[PDB]
């Protein structure tokens, strides 16, 4: 799902536009998810826009 | 805001909450009774802006106002190069009546001084990743352009400056975009961007360097 090539690896803007990752974490924005992908070395999909639900 | 605390209630009366779908996405700063300054990445076709807030619930908060804005203009060089020139001016549909809890702040014409302690405020994410109930305040120190440039190469541009990066992990964070960085009582910066996570030891946040935009801001408001 996320197209990380549209962001810089060196910074992410600080707007709150949340996305819910397939890892069960809500990311503050898609750019931040993309940083996690790069930091952790594993792809993470976007389950939906907005925060993750509970269970 | 990371490792800050509750601002004293209404101590930052220029603070503007940019909200849609009852969810805060950015802040802005009231700079004239009819103009709100924010980051260009917070751009929307129209705005609902909360003034005089402490909690984000307007019906608690006596003196607060939710106001409308249809017109905004992003700096013409925003995002060229990437992340640069991150400012925009929102023109409110009506001039707000200023009060003790809603009023404007002057924009600095001097450029930031390395070593100055500055205040930043907002409703963005806390250290623990939760949202605060009320507006948060923290102090961060300006770092030199050589630090800013090394740490953000090749993205560093004179329209930006760096603050924070201390061992104390004080920073702004996501949701703080567009809000104020105040040095000696003047609006010096706007929260713009940083790295993930926020409040990394040694890594300052990046702020829109408003001293480079005095002419453009004045020409826009005065026309």
């Amino acid at each position: 799902t996320p197209n990380c090539r549209r962001y810089s690896i060196h910074g992410c803007n600080r707007m709150y536009a949340p996305v819910c990752g397939s890892d069960m974490s809500t990311y503050a924005n898609e750019c931040t998810l993309c940083m996690k992908i790069r930091e952790g070395g594993h792809n993470i999909k976007i389950i939906k826009n907005g925060p993750c639900g509970a269970s | 805001i990371i490792n800050g605390e509750d601002c004293s209630p209404h101590s930052q009366p220029w603070q503007a909450a940019l909200v849609m779908e009852n969810e805060l996405f950015c802040s802005g700063v009231l700079v004239h009774p009819q103009w709100v300054l924010s980051a260009a990445h917070c751009f929307q076709n129209s705005y609902t802006i909360g003034l005089g807030l402490h909690s984000l619930e307007a019906d608690q908060e006596p003196g607060s106002q939710m106001v409308e804005a249809s017109l905004s203009v992003r700096h013409p060089e925003y995002n060229r190069p990437l992340l640069a020139n991150d400012l925009m001016l929102i023109k409110l549909d009506e001039s707000v009546s200023e009060s003790d809890t809603i009023r404007s702040i002057s924009i600095a014409s001097q450029c930031p001084t390395a070593g100055n302690s500055c205040l930043v405020s907002g409703w963005g994410l806390l250290a623990n990743g939760r949202m605060p109930t009320v507006l948060q305040c923290v102090n961060v120190s300006v770092v030199s352009e050589e630090v800013c440039s090394k740490l953000y190469d090749p993205l560093y541009h004179p329209s930006m400056f760096c603050a924070g990066g201390g061992h104390d992990q004080k920073d702004s964070c996501n949701g703080d975009s567009g809000g104020p960085l105040i040095c000696n009582g003047y609006l010096q910066g706007l929260v713009s961007f940083g790295k993930a996570p926020c409040g990394q030891v040694g890594v300052p946040g990046v702020y829109t360097n408003l001293c480079k935009f005095t002419e453009w801001i004045e020409k826009t408001v005065q026309a």
